């Protein structure tokens, strides 16, 4: 309850790196790429060096 | 679940939503036939109680 895996069934996809270079990329045939129906929860953010 | 169903009209918002349901029950349907009689020479037996 109450965190990233409120939901049940559903699945969770992470990396760890930090920044701009964190996003993920996506491509397939249609049908088979709506039926994962993917989702944005969280966004990344830079640092300060 | 297996018992909800979701139609669109126009553009959508997002995410992940939970929901709560509260119940208050009504009423159903009763009919009633009509009353069956015998013929003039039929022969019916039962149980009853005396």
């Amino acid at each position: 309850d109450s965190s990233n895996e409120a939901l049940a069934g559903t699945f969770v996809i992470q990396t760890a790196r930090l920044g701009d270079d964190s996003k993920l990329s996506f491509i397939g045939d249609q049908n088979l790429i709506n039926a994962l129906s993917l989702a944005t929860i969280q966004e990344g953010e830079n640092s300060e060096t | 679940s297996s018992d909800l169903d979701v139609v669109i009209k126009s553009a959508v918002a997002e995410g992940n939503y939970n929901l709560n349901v509260t119940v208050d029950p009504g009423k159903n349907f009763v009919y009633k036939s009509d009353v069956m009689t015998l013929n003039e020479d039929a022969i019916g037996a039962e149980i009853v109680t005396a």
